[PDB]
RNA sequence: AAAUUGAAGAGUUUGAUCAUGGCUCAGAUUGAACGCUGGCGGCAGGCCUAACACAUGCAAGUCGAACGGUAACAGGAAGAAGCUUGCUUCUUUGCUGACGAGUGGCGGACGGGUGAGUAAUGUCUGGGAAACUGCCUGAUGGAGGGGGAUAACUACUGGAAACGGUAGCUAAUACCGCAUAACGUCGCAAGACCAAAGAGGGGGACCUUCGGGCCUCUUGCCAUCGGAUGUGCCCAGAUGGGAUUAGCUAGUAGGUGGGGUAACGGCUCACCUAGGCGACGAUCCCUAGCUGGUCUGAGAGGAUGACCAGCCACACUGGAACUGAGACACGGUCCAGACUCCUACGGGAGGCAGCAGUGGGGAAUAUUGCACAAUGGGCGCAAGCCUGAUGCAGCCAUGCCGCGUGUAUGAAGAAGGCCUUCGGGUUGUAAAGUACUUUCAGCGGGGAGGAAGGGAGUAAAGUUAAUACCUUUGCUCAUUGACGUUACCCGCAGAAGAAGCACCGGCUAACUCCGUGCCAGCAGCCGCGGUAAUACGGAGGGUGCAAGCGUUAAUCGGAAUUACUGGGCGUAAAGCGCACGCAGGCGGUUUGUUAAGUCAGAUGUGAAAUCCCCGGGCUCAACCUGGGAACUGCAUCUGAUACUGG
């Protein structure tokens, strides 16, 4: 970069890059859980899993990556696949 | 393409830079375009004293 | 956001602003949303020199459009004079 | 009320879906002839009651698939 | 931007008095004004439709001291405008400010009152212009200006325009030296050897 | 009261005429080039070709009223250390001025440049739901309680440099979990879950760890629903040619479920159905940014996308992703390819289709110019900084407009030239001479306007405990222009310093000699020159235009010569050799019904700009500007029923 500018603005984006991908790799494990106890066929495994990742989906929303209506249709979809189970 | 000198007296020859115009001659098969006189190496008619700009001819004093 | 603010419009040396309201991610004398009057500093007397519409120009700012510096200095030498 | 369009169906082999043709009678900007243009549309044909050559009434609520954003209300000209 | 040279030849050539001369000397012993200029005035060329259009429109343009360029302007303007074109046409020619002044009686000749119009000696509803095409608008005050009012080639023009025609929408007085122009003038006011219909004719194609 | 003022033919087939028909000419315009010439001023324009590559300078920076700190200066606020009775030292800079670099957020997605690609994913007109929104603004709630580090800095250390690495030191509006939180999310309900940041001016008392606690003002911080802007998406109708391009399409058409986007959607996946497009031109090839607009045309039309404005695409080529609300990003990142450059040979640096400017191409396209003073943008509460956008300066007659290059006299019709019938006429009032003006150029003085804003004090209002501090309203002195030797006015003197080009046989306005002799040469056509050339060259004279004049290239008109307005088919070109017939085109007569076309009215929109009409400002005009009309179109609603249509 030729600018100052642009090239703390190179190393601030590489810098937030490095720190939000663990926050998303975070959320995305804990979304495989509950897909993983849904296929399962647990409801009480799934539940359990549930309830825990939505707070996980449900602070990022208002924080950053994610968005609100990522996070509620997430939460809508796994809810319908829980009811749906057994 | 084939062009016409016109005037009469011409320095031109061949590996000469001409310049060149449309207009054709009525009377000559193939031609289709006038060389341009007072160009960037064809000199313009001696002794002209009428349409000396058709021809690259300075004013007289 | 929606600015109060003006577009040249005139010739070189004699100036003529045309007071519209754009948004600011525009060129000076670019897209507006509409027109509201115009000005001239060089209007000679005997003749409208400056044209505000007062009416839009509130209506533009209860809905939160800003007014730049010279329509904001033109608007109340217009209330001073009517 | 609600804009609507009346045309001829065309085809309707297709899983909750047909093919509908309208007829608009439009002047030529040139000739000033009046003539016809077709409109061929893909309607989602719910609980399809349609055939081949009954007239049809279709409206425009949304983008339902790649092709398509017309649904049908009425079945006019049934008999055939 | 002007006509610089003999003022009698294009006289001779449209075959009548262009009022180019102030009048002390009489046309036919000014000059032999009765054949076109050139070596070869003494035959009678029969003049073609185009030809006498043509040599309407000089005749006039050589009257008026315009140009090509601004007698098309002209032209233009008239056909803009509403009513006879023709008539509308004449009016603005005969609205310039060097021709309203000769008019009025402060010049000798046009060249006369333009040289005068452009070197600030004529005021226009107490303003100085020094444009000969200042086109001059109904109820104005013309006036010679205080340091030239005592000219002598002036008053040599203002007592010199008597003996002639008078125009009748003009109000002039030489004791102040200023006019007013009242109204346009018509058609009938103006002269009746002009014919209209020849210029736009010219001017159609 | 006005937006209507609109229509020209001519030359050329033939011994002669008419008609058909082909070519050319008169007219207007351009991002123009060439040749000759060339005075000024105003307003506009200035790489149409090589999206060819770039030397060099500048184009996106700012915020200490966020934070740690002091690497240059100053007040050296300031106790100040050996204080030369100003000399030096730690510093004080979580004290005040300010501050290189660093963290943080804001801006870089706006402004600027180009039309390679795109004939439809693009553009215009008219509608729609399935979504976002920093900055602007309204309403209702809250800002409680802590951590773990990290850049800077410090000790090294690899590399030539780009650039890194190692252990701690430490900050906050950087980061994270608790607890509160519904008109928020999920959920039919029950129920489950989601936020924070503090800073700045002050101040009495109450007060104190002597840093402070606490009240108000100011700006932020958050969660939800709104208003405006910007958007992303879909549908309907239009947007070059080619059929000597006729079949194309298997994620392809639809359906079920899952996944994904902020949002709907084969956007994607697994399965099932065999469908979808197409002679109303599917698929394919070439060309091309689109629109308001511009030229021409009376009109309908044809051509076109110069400037400006709205939209899209692009940033050496291609692919990709991240930050960011907003990009798959001109001066951001990564990788592959070419080019250029430095090297210690291990390794690295760059993308002017930004402003200028350089090298090539071309017939041609400007100065490595000044300023943020104004209009705006970005940062900052402000002051304040950036701004090759912009405001302006320079060159070019590239286009439009205006002016001047003197005017009134002036017949000895001066002299010379031109021809001549030698008597004459032409140049010609033309010249010389007299008289009178000094516009423009030059010199010297005067001198507006583009300037509204800002700081410093003072009176009043809103504030609180407060006369502190802030905001607002008036007042007084400071103040501010690159243009700018400004526009403009005034005095000097002298008529000086200021006119050329094209044409002259017919089309088309202009005729006589001299030099040649189908040679020299002219030409858009008809055609001229073979010894009388008004056609070649020159001279004299005449015509047109004018600081311009002609040629060339393109467009429209004439061309009624693609004819919808506005043609013909017996003989000039034009009836298939004939018949049947699908799609299609049209359709006898009456009633009732529908009202799709059609007709009437209303609403929204048809951007601004541009044209036209009425006025104004530039001394006129060009130019600018206010209102009106117009944008001939589309969608909806309410009626009319004669005609066509069902
Ligand atoms: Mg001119
Ligand atoms: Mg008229
Ligand atoms: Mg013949
Ligand atoms: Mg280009
Ligand atoms: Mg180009
Ligand atoms: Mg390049
Ligand atoms: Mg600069
Ligand atoms: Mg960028
Ligand atoms: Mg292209
Ligand atoms: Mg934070
Ligand atoms: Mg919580
Ligand atoms: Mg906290
Ligand atoms: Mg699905
Ligand atoms: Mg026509
Ligand atoms: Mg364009
Ligand atoms: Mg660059
Ligand atoms: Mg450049
Ligand atoms: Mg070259
Ligand atoms: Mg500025
Ligand atoms: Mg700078
Ligand atoms: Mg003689
Ligand atoms: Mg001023
Ligand atoms: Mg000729
Ligand atoms: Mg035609
Ligand atoms: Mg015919
Ligand atoms: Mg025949
Ligand atoms: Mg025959
Ligand atoms: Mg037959
Ligand atoms: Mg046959
Ligand atoms: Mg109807
Ligand atoms: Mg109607
Ligand atoms: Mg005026
Ligand atoms: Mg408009
Ligand atoms: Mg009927």
């Amino acid at each position: 970069a030729n600018i100052k500018s642009a090239k703390k603005r190179a190393i601030q984006s590489e810098k937030a890059r490095k720190h939000n991908a663990s926050r998303r790799s975070m959320m995305r494990t804990f979304i495989k859980k509950v897909y993983a106890a849904i296929e399962a066929g647990d409801k009480a495994a799934a539940q359990k899993a549930f309830n825990e990742m939505q707070p996980i989906v449900d602070r990022q929303a208002a924080k950053g990556l994610i968005h609100k209506n990522k996070a509620a249709r997430h939460k809508a979809n796994l809810t319908a696949q829980i009811n749906k189970l057994a | 393409v084939t062009s016409y000198i016109g005037g009469e007296g011409h320095n031109l020859q061949e590996h000469s830079v001409i310049l060149i115009r449309g207009g054709r001659v009525k009377d000559l098969p193939g031609v289709r375009y006038h060389t341009v006189r007072g160009a960037l190496d064809c000199s313009g008619v001696k002794d002209r004293k009428q349409a000396r700009s058709k021809y690259g001819v300075k004013r007289p004093k | 956001m929606v600015t109060i603010r003006l577009a040249r419009h005139g010739a070189k040396k004699r100036p003529f602003y045309q007071v519209v309201v754009a948004d600011s991610r525009n060129a000076r004398n670019g897209r507006f949303i509409e027109r509201v009057g115009f000005f001239n500093p060089i209007a000679s007397e005997k003749e409208e020199g400056t044209r505000l519409d007062l009416d839009r120009i509130a209506h533009w700012v209860g809905q939160g459009a800003t007014i730049s510096d010279r329509v904001a200095a033109l608007i109340k030498e217009v209330n001073k004079a009517a | 009320k609600i804009r609507t369009l009346q045309g001829r169906v065309v085809s309707d082999k297709m899983e909750k879906s047909i093919v509908v043709a309208i007829e608009r009678f439009v002047k030529h900007p040139i000739y000033g002839k009046f003539i016809k243009r077709t409109t061929k549309l893909h309607v989602h044909d719910e609980n399809n009651e349609c055939g081949i050559g009954d007239v049809v009434e279709i409206r425009e609520c949304r983008p339902l698939s790649k092709t398509k954003s017309w649904t049908l209300v009425r079945v006019v000209e049934k008999a055939v | 931007a002007r006509y610089l040279g003999p003022k009698l030849k294009l006289s001779r050539r449209e075959g009548t008095d262009l009022f180019l001369k102030s009048g002390v000397r009489a046309i036919d012993t000014k000059c032999k004004i009765e054949q076109a200029p050139g070596q070869h005035g003494a035959r009678k060329p029969r003049l073609s439709d185009y030809g006498v259009q043509l040599r309407e429109k000089q005749k006039v343009r050589r009257i008026y001291g315009v140009l090509e360029r601004q007698f098309r302007n002209y032209y233009k303007e008239a056909a803009r405008l509403k009513g006879n074109t023709g008539e509308n046409l004449l009016a603005l020619l005969e609205g310039r400010l060097d021709n309203v002044v000769y008019r009025m009686g402060f010049g000798a000749t046009r060249a006369e009152a333009r040289q005068l119009v452009s070197h600030k000696a004529i005021m226009v509803n107490g303003r100085v212009v020094n444009i000969a095409s200042y086109q001059v608008s109904p109820n104005d005050v013309v006036s010679i200006r205080e340091k030239a009012k005592k000219q002598s080639r002036v008053k040599a023009a203002l007592e010199l325009a008597e003996q002639r025609e008078k125009p009748t929408w003009l109000e002039v007085d030489a004791g102040k030296m200023e006019g007013t122009f009242k109204r346009k003038p018509e058609r009938s006011d103006l002269s009746a050897d002009i014919n209209e219909h020849l210029i736009v004719e010219l001017y159609s194609k």
